[PDB]
RNA sequence: CCCGAGAAGGGAGGUGCAAAGUGCCUGAAACCUGAUAGUGAUGGAACGAUACGGCAUGAAAGGAUCUCUGGCAUGAAGGAAUCAUUCGCGAGGAUGUAGUACGAAUGUCACUGCCAGUGUCGUAUCUUACGUUUUGAAGAACGGGCCAGGGAGUGUAUCUU
RNA sequence: AGCUUGUAGUCCGUAAGGGAGACAACCCAGCCCGUGGUUAAGGUCCCCAAGUGUCGACUAAGUGUUAAUACUAAAGGGCGU
RNA sequence: UGGGGCCCCGAAAAUUGACGGGGCUCAAGUCGACCACCGAUACCACGGAGUACCGCAAGGUAAUCUCGUAGGAAGGCGUUGUGUUCGGGUCGAAGCAGGGCUGUGAAGUCCUGUGGACCGUUCACAAACGAAAAUCCUGGUAAUAGUAGCAGCAAAGCAGG
RNA sequence: CCCUAACUGGAGUCCGGUGAAGCUUACAUUCUAGUGCACAGUCUAGAGACCUCUAGGGGGAAGUGAAGACCCCGUGGAGC
């Protein structure tokens, strides 16, 4: 769950900000691959079979 | 110093390339002068309404193979020689001074560069970069 | 030094504008009040009072009243006067009501193709009549 | 050691291969201060492209029959002027001169010390940004103050090729 | 109706460049790069390259100086010419 | 009396404005004709690039090849690492600022300065591999601007030391 | 209110100190008309315009604030 162990949710429209998920007690964006500290979109998987 | 070996057809193509590349546009990405975040390298214009993608003459030339230099003199140094990048002393044996000039690698140290220059000078090989 | 007496305003203006754009001379135009505008007097007066009273006061056109200034303005419209070439041309043009004292006795010329005796009728007014009906003292 | 109210700071002077001078390796951009070049208080706006000029620069990495200026030879397409004759109401046309002189360029011989490039400004022509949504975007449609960095077709299984 | 819905051709969409003041789709033209030449559409009084061109008439209203055109007023009348 | 051309009346709109503008009257308008010229990337010529097809190759052919959105197809550039080949570096690596040259270009290389220890290269193979945009994210930092506020509900200070 | 005037204190105005924020792709001294997705500072043709600064009220920037809450659409919800 690297980058994904947050409870961040979006603010929605009406605040002049992007709709990205944010921390419940701050405006800091979380969990999305283009957020700092967010998850890697399409990372290497230990379950990948390279043989 | 050995005379450049270039037959008259190659001379004619060399002068043709000189004239034609004197007129070649710089091929900067569209609007690179308008944003400091943008580099000057070429990017293909992609927007549907972009004036340079639509090929308005005023917006500057698009990159296309019609601007290629003549194939006989393509890649030659402006002195007429062929640029050969020498990364060590052992590479100077594969070069003949009639039509090739060596360019010594930029990270070669002064101690080795002096030896490379001595060997090139004994071989008669032209050097594009040295200390003068 | 061009004598504007008995000359068509637009044709004299076109000739002088082309000469100024040929860029080798200073042109003086004298007797600008005596230039001719073909057409009926009512129509010319109507169009000139429409042009005179048009614009906005803070912005709009300020159409001149003096016949020399009107003639310079007429030439002004046949030049690229917002450009350096046109600005240079307008700086080399001087138009006068009557003859200025300095140019008195100088040798003048007349444009043969702008002559008003080439007109086929008597429907014309002089530029001075237009200027004085617009309230210009000259 | 000097200035400074100074347990600040600055100057001078040292240490060190190097200030690297303590959140101190390298030390970009935005942004800000100053300098230099060009321009500039009569001036018109997608900030550029192209051509030609002014000013500045042009050490290296670019040219040296290269740059400048001319001669001579060959020259594709094209192709006069002038004059003679003739036709036309006329603007003009045709025939000859003449496919001549010239002509992209290609060679060659002299002359020359610049040229390429770069910055800025000027003149000329052209262009109402970019991405998007759109039948239609310069739009009074949506997006971005700016810069830096991050930011989106991946793995397992299975089928097909 | 610059409306709505068909059809044939051709365009814009996705079409530069040249010309119409500007013009998605109107005219020339489909366009690799450079140079020279000659044309196309369109234009030749100035802005603006090239005609103040020629012949024969008309218009007196600045009418007009507006290919197509969503960008251009009718019926009716005139011993105006 | 009939049939025709052009014009006139019919004909009133809101900021000052539109033959593109100036202006134009045996025209610079209209009609019928004509003459010469200007004017594209069209067409012609020369030179060059690429492409398609053919050819063992050398090369040959192209009036019948060269616009392009969605989109398909082909070949390349770059980033980091692995195997492997061959190297460079304190006589100065990477990075950074600016510049020269090559390449259609992705980019590469070199020069100057700065920097102080690492960096490439052959043939292959991989991927957490390329940003200008997402009211994108994080950080830094402008214009606004020496501006608003430092008043309103309890207007409080002055002299001398 | 006719129809406003004078005056008082606090702001403002000017000076010293302190010191933010919000609109912003760019450029930008405009005005008229046309054109253009039929509501242009930037296009077209004209008309204007020497630059900088201060004060001032808000004409315009279809000013800024808010992914319209009206209408429709979604084989989207919720409550009743
Ligand atoms: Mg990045
Ligand atoms: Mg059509
Ligand atoms: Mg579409
Ligand atoms: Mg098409
Ligand atoms: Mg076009
Ligand atoms: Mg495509
Ligand atoms: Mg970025
Ligand atoms: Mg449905």
């Amino acid at each position: 769950y690297s980058g994904m162990e947050t409870s961040a949710r979006g603010w929605g429209s009406g605040r002049g900000v992007s709709h990205v998920p944010r921390l419940v007690n701050s405006s800091r964006a979380a969990r999305v691959p283009h957020a700092k500290g967010g998850r890697r979109a399409h990372p290497p998987k230990p379950e990948a079979d390279r043989s | 110093v050995s005379t450049l070996d270039m037959d008259p057809e190659s001379r004619r193509l060399f002068n043709v390339r000189k004239v034609q590349k004197g007129k070649k546009p710089q091929f900067k990405r569209t609007c690179s002068h308008k944003f400091k975040r943008l580099d000057d390298n070429w990017r293909r214009p992609r927007g549907s309404q972009g004036k340079q993608r639509r090929k308005y003459v005023s917006k500057g030339a698009l990159v296309q193979v019609g601007y290629g230099s003549p194939a006989a003199v393509k890649g030659l140094h402006p002195s007429g020689y062929s640029d050969v990048l020498i990364s060590s002393i052992a590479e100077l044996e594969l070069v003949d001074p009639s039509y090739e000039a060596i360019r010594i690698a930029g990270t070669i140290g002064a101690q080795k560069k002096a030896l490379i220059l001595a060997k090139a000078e004994e071989a008669g090989i032209k050097v594009l970069n040295s200390g003068r | 030094v061009i004598d504007a007496k008995g000359l068509i305003l637009g044709r004299l203006a076109s000739s002088v504008a082309k000469q100024l754009l040929s860029g080798d001379e200073k042109v003086y135009i004298i007797n600008a009040e005596q230039a001719i505008i073909s057409g009926s007097r009512a129509a010319t007066l109507r169009e000139y009072r429409e042009t005179r009273e048009r614009g906005a006061t803070e912005f709009g056109p300020y159409f001149p009243k003096r016949p020399d200034r009107i003639l310079k303005r007429t030439i002004r419209g046949m030049l690229p006067y917002k450009r350096a070439r046109g600005r240079d041309a307008m700086s080399r043009l001087k138009v006068y009501v009557g003859v200025p004292y300095e140019l008195k006795g100088a040798e003048t010329v007349t444009i043969p193709d702008a002559d008003m005796r080439l007109l086929s009728s008597s429907r014309y007014v002089e530029l001075g009549e237009v200027s004085q009906k617009m309230g210009s003292k000259f």
